[PDB]
RNA sequence: GAUUGACCCUU
RNA sequence: CGCGGGGUGGAGCAGCCCGGUAGCUCGUCGGGCUGUCAACCCGAAGGUCGUCGGUUCAAAUCCGGCCCCCGCAACCA
RNA sequence: CGCGGGGUGGAGCAGCCCGGUAGCUCGUCGGGCUAGGAACCCGAAGGUCGUCGGUUCAAAUCCGGCCCCCGCAACCA
RNA sequence: AAGACAUUGUCAGGUGGGGAGUUUGGCUGGGGCGGCACAUCUGUUAAACGAUAACGCAGAUGUCCUAAGGGGGGCUCAUGGAGAACAGAAAUCUCCAGUAGAACAAAAGGGUAAAAGCCCCCUUGAUUUUGAUUUUCAGUGUGAAUACAAACCAUGAAAGUGUGGCCUAUCGAUCCUUUAGUCCCUCGGAAUUUGAGGCUAGAGGUGCCAGAAAAGUUACCACAGGGAUAACUGGCUUGUGGCAGUCAAGCGUUCAUAGCGACAUUGCUUUUUGAUUCUUCGAUGUCGGCUCUUCCUAUCAUACCGAAGCAGAAUUCGGUAAG
RNA sequence: UGACAUUGUGAAGAGACAUAGAGGGCUACCUUUAUAGUUUCU
RNA sequence: UGAUUUCUGCCCAGUGCUCUGAAUGUCAAAGUGAAGAAAUUCAACCAAGCGCGGGUAAACGGCGGGAGUAACUAUGACUC
RNA sequence: AACUGGCGAUGCGGGAUGAACCGAACGUAGAGUUAAGGUGCCGGAAUACACGCUCAUCAGACACCACAAAAGGUGUUAGUU
RNA sequence: CGAAUUUGGGUAUAGGGGCGAAAGACUAAUCGAACCAUCUAGUAGCUGGUUCCUGCCGAAGUUUCCCUCAGGAUAGCAGAA
């Protein structure tokens, strides 16, 4: 699936509050930091004796993840998030579809 | 010829070792049964040669 | 499983050596003064079987 | 001192 | 678990650590010495180096999204 | 007597998922040295597809009036 | 001898079935193997409201699409006929018919003609906030969808249309992490500031799809049970096995029926084997043989008969007949 | 197996932090000199 | 493995065992260097192991299928 | 698996017997009348009345239900040209 | 049946231990982990039992979810107020 890198869309920036131009990127998960309360609790629980104390998931079934576009407004630099459906192939680079062509 | 409770080699429906009989030097008591830290095995064509 | 025979051989209960018939430890003369500065003459009294 | 192996028919 | 030199023929290969684009056998196309018979020696099919951007003297060689190969059994939402 | 393989030309018979009437099988006027001879083609076929029919794409097989086993009933606890 | 090295203490990384603790799905014409009827969608079963089962039948889903979304405009499709020069049944094809026999991402069913199809122009409503509603439903969730409100936009001349795909499937809790937003609240003796914790919306996933973190073997075995459930008998059924009819195309040199008998078709206790799972799992002792009694007749022999393709002998087909 | 402690006293070589001189037409990994915060093993 | 006798064939690809380190590899704690005001965040590397590479079957174990070759039907010593 | 009615959970009269069929549902008694089913005897109740059919050297005998078929017969009875 | 013989007494080995010319054999009639006491009245969606009378009312084996299928929650059916 091909999504353009720009989009006119509503921005709730309190300065725009209207449809404005947004640059479009793919959202990256972000590194799971230490010192987050959940990781701190997990490390404290895992310290000592007793083995693995919480569950580790194994029965993976999904073959695709939902893609999240990040819309950064070019006017006020407000960011928005929006997810698409599940797709195996996702492309941001615009190479448009051409009808009157051969192959 | 023992049961699996009695030896690493015991058990089976045929009398066979099952896994390799060459045991690591880093093995433990109860594991070190067989050929401990063997560099080679089988019949050797040679003499001691001091 | 179970403790195997070569493991059991280390507790030394029935696997200690049968030392009743033995004639003593076979050791050299102690290295006192004569063995390192001169010599000392002894006599072979008997030659015996050690079990 | 290399690699040259083979060759269906009569006195 | 931000995946390791690597994708070079119908079947196998590294040449490259500052710029010369190209080959070893078989299955082949053809040529003869020995008089002639496999081996014996010489040119050719698959290489546009898997859409792409960079150096306007040289991107198959060095990087950045990807595709059925995976032992990095490497503190694993 | 298993919805399963067969009666595959004179033997021996491999493709069996469309018969210009060869589904494959040494010789015989003749291809270069003809010194007779020594590998390969045809003017010779006892399948006129095991036989009476035509729902007959030219059928005479994929329907039937004859026999058995190449992984043929291992079942009884 | 040896020497600040071994040793010893602590921490850290390997190795470690030698040992420890656990686990090793469900449905199911027993269980296992297979399959998924486990979350779903289309048509039928399904018996003209709705609902409705089976490991019923024919299939499909875990995707795909910046257009294959939204608006406007123009045009009309499949096919058949007469057609050009190579050129042909299947290029290039001008007219005439053409109710859709085309196409609409995919399965099926519905739907669609100055369109929902095919071209062209513009575009990002596949946007924001939160509610209400329909389906499954407990009227819980999830998924999907419907009609508005308040905005901001696209398109068109406009009316209007658009809150993703013509409709019916295409999917995901808590906890944790992570991103976006106010830069809003808190770190509890006042706070530069960093860090952390909250508020609202997404994403990382549980396909056993309301979502455990999980390998075997036991013929050495154990316990709680189960006739809710298999391995005998018995019971219903009789596909299959066995036996018996009806009709006669033919065989029997002639000649359907002495003896047979195809293609069909009607049946008979269960001596087969299945199918089922009603009884029995706080146990009905199991294969065969030996032994012994009895019963059935669908009669091998013996008694007496009928009929022959019965000259005689030997046979064959039948009747009463189980003494 | 590593680190730290037990643990105390002396010896040649290998990395940066040349401020600088040996190389090839708006220039490559590159052998090598004062070694006065530094290195462990042979 | 199981007295004598006679022999004990081929295979180190796999699993295991073993062995130098030739190693753009992976690589903990401690230690070090950038930053930060600091908690902290980033970078190499002498560890062992795992990799790589060699050896080893009287270690565990394994010892197939094709294509072509000749005149009873086969038929393959031979070549891939 | 169907709109249902029942058994389970329910006795009673009948189907000889039977969870489910038919009749009918239940306090303790007494008279009358019935349902379903029956009236030769067992057994309460007509060896009633009326018209036929049937004779079986395996008759038949009343639903659920405890079975019989195709094909036949100058057995006998009744029915078109 | 002259020895890898048989046996008395003493002695050693103790339970995930011993001992085993190996059968999971033997370890006080107990062995694929002995016996004793305790934790412990261990847990059991499973089996069994569950004690007086009369009166009135009176079901369900279905829905949804559940490692859910011999169980439960939920709705339904029922009682009581």
């Amino acid at each position: 699936v091909n999504v353009p890198k720009t989009r006119k869309t509503y921005c709730k920036g309190k300065t725009c509050r209207k449809h404005t131009q947004h640059k479009v990127t793919q959202y990256k998960a972000g590194k799971a930091s230490l010192f987050a309360q959940g990781k701190r609790r997990y490390d404290r629980k895992q310290s000592g004796f007793g083995g693995q104390t919480k569950p580790v998931f194994h029965k993976k079934a999904k073959t695709t993840k939902k893609v999240v576009l990040r819309l950064e407004c070019v006017k006020c630099k407000t960011r928005a998030q929006l997810t698409l459906k599940r797709c195996k192939h996702f492309e941001l680079g615009g190479e448009k579809k051409q009808k009157g062509q051969a192959l | 010829a023992m049961n699996p409770v009695d030896h690493p080699h015991g058990g089976g429906n045929h009398q066979h070792i099952g896994k390799a009989s060459t045991i690591s030097r880093g093995a433990v008591s109860g594991q070190k049964a067989g050929l401990i830290a063997a560099r080679r095995t089988g019949l050797l064509r040679g003499s001691q040669k001091t | 499983g179970r403790v195997i025979r070569n493991q059991r051989k280390g507790a030394g209960s029935i696997f200690t050596s049968h030392t009743r018939l033995r004639q003593g430890a076979a050791k050299l003369r102690t290295l006192d003064y004569a063995e390192r500065h001169g010599y000392i003459r002894g006599i072979v009294k008997q030659i015996v079987h050690d079990s």
